[PDB]
């Protein structure tokens, strides 16, 4: 369609090589603490 | 050990729930048996 139509019939040269993404947040997961042994402590219903 | 632990802890939970349930049902039938006894008193005055 367009005549702007970039004509370059050659192999290009690598300009910026692929690197590991420089992000400090979220390749990790979320920490979660759980234990049935903190359901441990129970009351003694004594009044009635 | 935590398998058996969590089974016993859910068991304990269901137990406490059930004690609530039985005392609840008993506490509600108290007023019923009280009114029933009052109509019985009325019925005995009727007999007399």
């Amino acid at each position: 369609e367009n005549s702007l139509s970039t004509t370059s019939k050659s192999k290009r040269q690598v300009i910026v090589p692929v690197c590991m993404p420089k992000i400090h947040y979220s390749p990790l997961k979320t920490g979660l603490c759980y234990d049935v042994r903190m359901r441990y402590h129970a009351k003694i219903f004594t009044s009635y | 050990k935590r398998l058996n632990e969590t089974q016993r802890q859910n068991q304990l939970d269901e137990i406490k729930n059930s004690v609530g349930l039985t005392f609840k049902k008993k506490q509600e039938v108290e007023k019923s048996i009280n009114d029933s006894e009052k109509r019985l008193k009325h019925a005995m005055t009727e007999s007399t």
